[PDB]
């Protein structure tokens, strides 16, 4: 059992990675939602990744879409991929829809979900979670720009509100992944997204006993 | 192969499937690999490092003092001093080790385990622990003798100041337990502290596996 | 004795690249190692940045790479105990604690003379104490060694990087079995970091 | 970084090169429409075309078709390409849709796009984006009738008013790609379609500042 | 391969895949492709092709002078005539050239430049400048002397009419600086201009690279 | 000295093929350079299309195909100073500029004679002077040079063309550097365009 | 300051006895050891 403890499977397996809502009822009349891609989006993952200090990997996303009622009709969808340094869409029908460079999957809800593998983006030779700097005040302490892998704008291809709300589950599979660095896994609840921060009352890492001589918790 | 059925299984999502998809950005060439040193490939290598166990997590202790197993000059003798069970992905001491921390990613596991103990006392502090180990099916040993008939090391701070103990197998699908027993009296010459304190580490060994990946309980 | 780092020489870049007036010793002022003492880190290079000949080069290039060397005396009698870990960590962190969730400059570089831990169990950065025998390390046992060499080399995922804005590694000395001694010994433990940068190479000169 | 940086790469990627609307409600009860094929539809393509004197491509057009609301219902969509210098379309059942030398797409909007790759059109050895000449007034000027590559008609199949408009998005990829003698990047504004005419007011092609001995803007 | 299963992935449009579809006109056949000269296959081609920089581009110079470093006989000696940023990407002189334009559409660059200088007083107006690059770390110098003891070439007018400056490495995720100096008080004979121009020139080298697709800003 | 545009030599196509009587030199009209000179252009084959031999097999052969060699001598003392850019392009449209969006047949089609550009800046056609370099060009400095040599092949879509409706090319001289000088100096310095057409080709004799 | 310049470090407990050579001086103002 030596494939199953290795790095490239204990990073492998699509998982929910955002569950993105395109809302178009009630006050919400948007019909489009840009979801900036995190691979640390969940507290279960963002530990793992953060066991080592640099990784470079190609990720694969795949995205469940449905209505509020699991339906899936015949509606029509764009999945616009924004690349790092890109505008983004500032509304339903702005002209960065019509963007080559920006690619764009065009997928129905009765099509299986769409798949496309976003290549390694980071300016530098690997993903760094850990930035001991500045780019150039306290905030910016730890908050490495080359991280960023772009941003995912979803939206119904209609022209005027449709009146239903399209809930997008995004899973991601993190691809030939080569890890450096190997750190001790986090302790500490996080409490913030971009920072280590932790919380005063320290938690011990091993559960407590009456005695160090008594087997009994 | 123009004529083609459509099997069950088709437009299904399987998110442990290990398929192709198309580039998104065909012709974009990633930022080339230099070599960074510290590659690793394994869990397993980091299983196999040894990191410290936090046997004295007892209720009341707090941060460093945590990590450390106090060693006092005994009244009585023959006395137990710490016990551990060897069990890395049960809640317990192994919870402070890189090995029992991957042991809580994966459901069942497998192999030998070593324990080092270190002796932090002044160079001139002699005397002698027993480090005893049980095995699963006996339950924890009475007296320093009975725990002398069984698998043991006799340890001996003026010569040797780190000894390591290899747990010969354990499994999950109850456990080992490791006693350290006042073999001597804790002994100083004058002007010397008269108690001191053992660094327990533990880890892996090469025939160590991991099975089922799970995810983590923290 | 000597631990490499990751088992690999620091080496060359196949540029400023100073022969004896970089490479030589730098040794840091001492730090009283006391019985309440929680331990002391150091940024690299953020340490040597306004230190000498290696202080003048960081600060007047644009860009920087070293790999270094790290010699930690301490100087105890036999009759003087405990055990300090001193641990390498490649891109150190701090993390603030809040009931400020930001660190301050003064605690993310602390320079040369260093800055000490207030949460030695989590190492100031949420991750436990136990398991930084990951990172590179070597034990400093009053009654077996009073000495730790580790050689650390450049760790980065560019080929070069700022000196001033960027540290690689932090250096930290953490007594996990705490200083303890009887009336009469010296009340403190002097610990002496020595630093030797090695293969160091720099540009943007003005 | 050489083949991102390539003629070829340059003007790949699939890009919209009309939205063509087939209207059969309200007032406009067509239920047909003809689009002239337009590499320079919009001014962000026709900039980058520009760039070159002469191309010789391949063209691959994907219809990306769908109601209003982003509904795809079962209809049937008639995708019609008539070549340079042949009669097109005058009404939704005219004996033109019958052609058989105008090769038909039949396609239903719950069917993925229909995509069909036109050759090199021109009667030239390639487009010429810029013509100094006239083609035997002052209008014909800068005309090359050589740059004609057809009409896309679309038609919904039905004998009467559907009553629900059909958008259709033409996506197009510039497929062997050859360019030739290239030309400064347009910098005033484009005002007509088909001629290199520009405001009086002239936009610097450089943004302005203080001084010129001042880095400032 | 008659039985399949539809992955995901299936009925989509990604506007970047590259496939095949059935040509409209099959057994059509295209004007045979003569020889044309002037055939370009890379952008990196045309961006080391030498364009002027447009460095008076100051509020209220229209037209060609915007092209223009003027050069004038000066009362006090060792002023700055002229600075411009190497940015190839930003607002400023590089827009008016191609290496300019041409990385607008790319969201990262990096590789060197040079900047030609060519001098376009009288044959009889001799003089020197001191053209001085600073790396993107350091800021603007401030005097003629601070400036020598960087990156500079002294210019002699007399002698030689253009000179070229290489940029060493610049590239995009705070940028080098250029600076022209009056070395020496313009000269001329009697009934000779005693103001000129400067025509800069930039360009890429061998070693320039652009990287990520993007839609430019105008 | 000669420049080659796109590195090519004209030749013949693998017909009419006049030897010295087309070959010869043409001297066109010499422009006066002043102060407050915004530029010249030429459209080719147009400015020969009414002179000499070559006039008369442009107006008496349907099709046509050659290359053409580009002489600008420029006569200015060593106390004139200015810079002119010579720049051959191909498919040169000329462009209107409107508040007239379609530029009159007297500036498409200038003859021997020749049109001053309006708006030197965009080239009459909306493109930057700055990027003109792209084209096959040589700079005129008073104080470096005074004539420039463009040897420029038949760029074309089509083997033939007819010379009087289509214009393979034009050739602009625009001052980019103005002219300048001091009093008792000519006010104006003469710029004088020779052409050489070279491998001419007719067809369609009437 | 003075340990930027030519120096020794000393450590009592290891080396007893330690030799520092002085590079040169002449009379015809003078070194400094601290």
């Amino acid at each position: 059992g030596v494939n199953e403890a290795s790095v490239e499977h204990f990073y492998s397996r699509a998982g929910l990675v955002g569950v993105v809502e395109v809302k178009d009822s009630g006050t919400s009349q948007d019909g489009y939602t840009v979801w900036p891609i995190d691979v640390m989006g969940f507290v279960q993952q963002r530990r793992k990744l953060e066991l080592s200090t640099y990784m470079r990997f190609d990720a694969e996303f795949t995205f469940v879409s449905n209505l509020n009622d699991s339906t899936t009709p015949g509606m029509l969808l764009q999945y616009m991929y924004v690349p790092p340094g890109a505008p983004k869409p500032d509304g339903r029908k702005s002209y960065q829809w019509q963007t080559a460079t920006n690619p764009s999957i065009f997928a129905k809800l009765s099509d299986p979900p769409p798949q496309v593998s976003v290549p390694f983006m980071s300016p530098a030779s690997a993903y760094q979670w850990f930035y001991d700097g500045y780019p150039t005040t306290n905030l910016q302490y730890g908050q490495c720009p080359n991280n960023m892998m772009g941003h995912f704008a979803i939206r119904t291809v209609s022209e005027s509100t449709t009146g239903k709300n399209v809930h997008v589950r995004v899973y991601m599979r993190i691809k030939h992944v080569r890890a450096w660095v190997p750190r001790p896994f986090r302790s500490q609840a996080y409490m913030v997204k971009n920072y280590p921060t932790y919380s005063q009352t320290i938690s011990n890492t091993a559960a407590d006993r009456a005695s160090i001589t008594t087997t009994d918790y | 192969g123009l004529p083609t059925e459509l099997k069950p299984g088709t437009n299904q999502f399987l998110t442990t499937d290990d398929g192709t998809s198309p580039p998104i950005l065909p012709g974009f060439e990633p930022t080339p690999l230099i070599h960074i040193p510290g590659e690793f490939t394994s869990l397993l290598d980091l299983c196999r490092i040894e990191t410290i166990l936090e046997v004295n997590n007892t209720t009341g202790t707090t941060g460093v003092n945590r990590l450390l197993i106090p060693v006092r000059a005994q009244n009585n003798v023959d006395q137990l001093c710490a016990s551990f069970q060897v069990d890395p992905g049960r809640n317990g001491p192994w919870q402070s080790t890189m090995v029992g921390q991957i042991c809580r990613y994966y459901t069942q596991w497998s192999g030998s385990l070593k324990v080092t103990f270190m002796f932090t006392g002044s160079f001139m502090a002699t005397g002698k622990m027993l480090i005893a180990y049980t095995p699963p099916g006996s339950a924890q040993p009475t007296t320093r003798e009975a725990a002398m008939l069984g698998t043991h090391i006799v340890w001996d701070f003026g010569l040797q100041s780190s000894v390591t103990l290899v747990i010969p197998w354990i499994s999950n699908t109850a456990t080992g337990i490791v006693t350290i027993w006042y073999q001597t009296n804790f002994v100083v010459p004058p002007d010397t502290p008269s108690e001191a304190n053992i660094i327990a580490l533990g880890a892996a060994q090469e025939n160590f596996t991991l099975k089922l990946c799970k995810d983590t309980d923290e | 004795n000597i631990v490499l780092s990751y088992g690999e020489w620091p080496g060359y870049c196949p540029p400023t690249r100073p022969d004896v007036s970089v490479n030589r010793f730098y040794t840091l002022s001492t730090k009283s190692w006391k019985t309440e003492s929680t331990g002391w880190y150091w940024k690299f290079p953020d340490v040597l940045n306004d230190t000498g000949v290696f202080g003048q080069n960081a600060q007047f290039h644009y860009l920087y790479r070293s790999g270094f060397c790290m010699h930690v005396q301490c100087n105890a009698s036999k009759f003087h105990q405990g055990a300090l870990l001193v641990v390498v960590i490649p891109e150190f962190v701090v993390a603030a604690s809040s009931p400020g969730l930001y660190p301050d400059f003064a605690h993310t570089n602390p320079g040369k003379e260093g800055q000490v831990f207030r949460d030695p169990y989590v190492l100031d950065a949420g991750i436990p104490l136990s398991q930084a025998l990951v990172f590179p390390h070597q034990w400093i046992n009053l009654r077996t060694n009073n000495c730790a060499t580790i050689i650390m080399p450049y760790v980065n995922a560019l080929p070069f990087d700022s000196a001033l804005n960027h540290s690689n590694f932090g250096l930290a000395v953490i007594p996990i079995s705490p200083l303890k001694y009887c009336n009469g010994a010296t009340t403190e433990v002097p610990i002496t970091l020595t630093i030797a940068p090695l293969n160091s190479e720099f540009s943007g000169l003005r």
